[PDB]
RNA sequence: GGAUAGUGGCCUACCAUGGUUUCAACGGGUAACGGGGAAUAAGGGUUCGAUUCCGGAGAGGGAGCCUGAGAAACGGCUACCACAUCCAAGGAAGGCAGCAGGCGCGCAAAUUACCCAAUCCUAAUUCAGGGAGGUAGUGACAAUAAAUAACGAUACAGGGUCUUGUAAUUGGAAUGAGUACAAUGUAAAUACCUUAACGAGGAACAAUUGGAGGGCAAGUCUGGUGCCAGCAGCCGCGGUAAUUCCAGCUCCAAUAGCGUAUAUUAAAGUUGUUGCAGUUAAAAAGCUCGUAGUUGAACUUUGGGCCCGGUUAACGGGGCCUUUCCUUCUGGCUAAACCAGGACUUUUACUUUGAAAAAAUUAGAGUGUUCAAAGCAGGCGUAUUGCUCGAAUAUAUUAGCAUGGAAUAAUAGAAUAGGACGUUUGGUUCUAUUUUGUUGGUUUCUAGGACCAUCGUAAUGAUUAAUAGGGACGGUCGGGGGCAUCAGUAUUCAAUUGUCAGAGGUGAAAUUCUUGGAUUUAUUGAAGACUAACUACUGCGAAAGCAUUUGCCAAGGACGUUUUCAUUAAUCAAGAACGAAAGUUAGGGGAUCGAAGAUGAUCAGAUACCGUCGUAGUCUUAACCAUAAACUAUGCCGACUAGGGAUCGGGUGGUGUUUUUUUAAUGACCCACUCGGCACCUUACGAGAAAUCAAAGUCUUUGGGUUCUGGGGGGAGUAUGGUCGCAAGGCUGAAACUUAAAGGAAUUG
RNA sequence: GAAUUUGGACAAACUUGGUCAUUUAGAGGAACUAAAAGUAGGUUUCCGUAGGUGAACCUGCGGAAGGAUCAUUA
């Protein structure tokens, strides 16, 4: 029984059965349709390079918040425009308008972790030169 | 339709042992089954089976005693190369010590050790333990 | 269980455990011979021919007394027919519900029973012209059909 | 025929009309050079392979060509195109996807260094050349080995006279990170290995990267900061959607490494062949027929005896006999029959063994690279003219070749004998390796074939009739279908008649009909529809569906059968038949009911959102449409597994009951049995998340055959394409984006 | 034996016509969002289809329970 074909030469149904299957997935669909390179804020790669457009203040709550807000960025091989995070306060005021930041994922495969909806990117390097080592006054911003 | 008489017979003695009879009836035969019923003879998991003769098909009584746990028949009937025969038993035994699988070879149907030891291997047939 | 229908039944004869000759009967072997090619020469059909003989002259079956078959026998005397019986029959079944359907146009029934009948016969005639009985064509058709049953 | 180095529609003339495909041809895509291989390791798989080895193709895009054995060559030429260089404005020259290096592009990638010393290649050739190649520079791609400390003495805490830790207590030893004579290394150097000299007392020569609610290891820490119509009153306490707001102390893990992002793999049985699921959670086509595909009952040499002989009495080997080695031919024993020998599947599938299968990679044997990753080295001596081991082995799962087997699954053979076998006789048709001197032709003999006829020789040739299937027949059975016919009240309308003031409608009114008599009563007539009660946990049909009488027409299941044929079967993309109600185009007829529409009153409450009139429709004919909660929310075929009582159809039996008017057929009933149905009750041998299920059972101990469908929730049955339909619409049918849930089943507040 | 020339095959490329496809301007509109802040009642739940309504919703025909069986006799 069990509904599937079984003789000894029914390869070619189970086959093509397993074919169609497949195209029921989401990693197979978005892996054989290319999804990754037309559609997608990235040109299917890890990391990115934009330069800040403006800085969007997304708080918390009403005035007694946390502020967590950040930038609308612009690529430069795609042209569009998305939303990053810019990690704990501190390293807001680094980052400027026209700011040339270097941005990777967040950690969910295209989802937003964390209590922010709407962001999926956050800063790695400001002015290509570092946004973690900047923040420990470790190293000084270069200038342009 | 009937597809395999094979599978009805370990069937009908699987649900036999199963439900806690002593002897069932199995109907049609062949050559196949009579010689599946005497490997199993032979290795102590079944008591006596009579061939009854009508001149159609014939009908078996089998009289069990007991110590069967699992007889199955396994469709289709694959080619079984000899360096896979250990990987059937480690597909579908319990343990190493116990339990048998049983290969249609040319030199007639037989157990696996009985098919390691004489260097020959053909198709599968079903399984014993 | 059936081929179109959903019925399960198993109603049918059971030939018994004795393929020699009952003592009883102890009359003759080409008697009975001659008697079944002159009941085919009447114009039978060989079942009607073996109810007659089980019926009326004690033959339990002319396959344990004569040795052979009635369709042999009649097929070794040249008084075989041209297409079997069982085609023949339901030819002629396919002939007078199509006169039926021709008659009433609304019979819906008789159009599925039709169909079912025709794919019988299709089926049977495949077999028959596979084992080199028919002609190796034969052309099943609504039309001819009618003039070959009569 | 031409052309080619050569075959070939490679080209040309002539003639045919073929060739491929549902076993997916042809077309479209590829973020496609192919392979050896790489990661992942229970197995099977999944994912990558531009890249060091092999083969292909290109030198900005096309095309053409000389030289030459070899090029459609570009560190060769010619023309066009796109770029672009130089200047005296006439003209000339160009091709880094060779090595360095630059711009641009980007998340992403190094020196315009030295040399032929190694490996090999080229040349007239030991000698010349080689950005091939090697050496060094940059280099946290990846991989190997392991520094940042070790031992005492004193005082305490201990277990307690021998053992641990603590200390702004203390003693000297050891050594390389480095600096560097030298020598080695090297084409020359750098570096490594060796080494004279210098080089350790903590802010030395100082190790980092993440984290501490759970997952998941380690805070019942400290302080400060921003908010309070909470208490107190200027000290503060407590609360703070302060998603902790931040620092410090302490602790956990890994460590010269650690974290993050994207992709991929394992855990995942979220692809399921092994190995998923489809009553209710996603999911069984509305139903049936049916082509390809997949799958398909049993049966034909089994058994016995004989030895010999391989391994530690058991396992496994081969030959003889038992009606049993059949077959294509030479050399000998012989009187068609033996031996020595050349070999054979009617056709396969399958399986064992073998050959031929690049190296590197993988598994793996040997060997102290000081160990190891590596490498194929090395080992031993009178170390004075020496000796010698090795560089194995395995895997390669398809195809092709050779080979032993004959279970399993297929194919064919004698049915009109046109079948086989021969020291059975005749005729025809052909051939000669020869002898008559070699040869051409003529004839006979001889020998070999093939063909047409007659004698025989023989156990002369046909497997069961599957609790598979179709067919025939007998008696039935059914609210199964079509046409025609018959009837019953009821509803509405009309005629006649009786009598008077209201009748309908609502929770309450109003519109409506009414002294030309409304509603009600009586008699009669007409039209269309529908068939109550009987009507059931009954029947029929593939489903949708089917309920008055009678007749005709064809069909159907089950039972009975010592009838017939002998596999004709199960399921089923393509294709097709039917398909509730609503709906569409014309004709008919219109009694009820009635979308739309029209009017009445809208009274807090309609809990009691209505009333009356009424179009399409409801009925029917001829065409369309193909959808339903088309539900048993359970595909179809087969096998097995548990008790009981009813009930429908058929059959068997009863010196059983009843009505015969004589107890003969037959009917109704009762008891027992059987086959095929619709169902019901209890239970768990079992199953399940549960509700529950004799199937939703026979399943982690997972395989009887087959078809369809599903892959978290929305966007969405939406967009686009095609196709069917007059239309309504139907069938097929996405993605971007968004989210950590949506959901199923019971018990409890 | 050069310049030059006739015919042919190999053919780069240019002008026009049609066709395929990608990207970017362009009125209009409908969707979604945070918009801290705008304008008491009916209650069976659905399915197919037809008509009507800002608005779910209502009505007509057919279907399903994914809706809670008491008493009596046999």
């Amino acid at each position: 029984g069990k509904g599937k074909p079984r003789g000894l030469n029914s390869a070619r149904k189970l086959r093509v059965h397993r074919r169609n299957n497949r195209w029921a997935e989401n990693n197979y669909k978005k892996r054989l349709l290319g999804t990754a390179f037309k559609s997608s804020p990235f040109g299917g790669s890890s990391h990115a390079k934009g330069i800040v457009l403006e800085k969007l203040g997304i708080e918390s709550k009403q005035p007694n918040s946390a502020i967590r807000k950040c930038v609308r960025v612009q690529l430069i091989k795609n042209g569009k425009k998305v939303t990053a995070f810019v990690p704990n306060d501190g390293c807001l005021n680094f980052v400027d308008e026209n700011d040339e930041v270097l941005l990777a994922g967040f950690g969910r495969k295209g989802k937003a972790k964390g209590d922010i909806p709407g962001v999926r990117f956050k800063v790695v390097k400001v002015s290509g030169v570092s946004l973690l080592a900047l923040w420990k006054e470790k190293k000084e911003k270069p200038r342009s | 339709t009937r597809s395999s008489v094979l599978a009805d017979a370990l069937n009908a003695i699987n649900n036999a042992e199963k439900t806690g009879k002593r002897q069932v009836l199995i109907r049609p035969s062949s050559k196949v089954i009579i010689k599946f019923l005497q490997v199993m003879q032979k290795h102590g998991y079944i008591g006596e089976f009579e061939y009854i003769d009508d001149h159609r098909s014939g009908k078996i009584v089998v009289q069990l005693n007991g110590r069967l746990n699992k007889c199955g028949v396994i469709s289709p009937r694959f080619n079984v190369k000899i360096g896979d025969i250990e990987k059937w038993t480690a597909n579908l035994l319990p343990a190493r010590q116990f339990g048998y699988v049983i290969l249609t070879t040319s030199a007639g149907i037989m157990d696996h050790e009985e098919a390691r030891r004489k260097h020959v291997s053909g198709k599968i047939l079903g399984f014993v333990y | 269980g059936r081929m179109h229908s959903a019925g399960k039944g198993i109603s049918s004869s059971a030939i018994p455990y004795s393929r020699n000759a009952p003592a009883w009967f102890k009359l003759s072997s080409e008697s009975v011979i001659e008697q079944i090619v002159k009941y085919a020469r009447k114009g039978l059909t060989p079942s009607q021919i073996g109810v007659l003989l089980r019926d009326a002259h004690g033959v339990t079956q002319a396959r344990v007394i004569t040795g052979n078959k009635i369709m042999r026998i009649l097929k070794s005397n040249g008084l075989a027919p041209e297409i079997p019986e069982d085609l023949y029959y339901l030819i002629k079944k396919a002939v007078s519900v199509r006169k039926h359907l021709e008659r009433n146009r609304k019979d819906k029934d008789a159009k599925f029973r039709l169909i079912l009948i025709e794919s019988r016969i299709h089926r049977l005639a495949r077999y028959y012209r596979t084992v080199a009985v028919l002609p190796p064509n034969w052309k099943y058709e609504s039309a001819t059909a009618s003039a070959l049953v009569n």
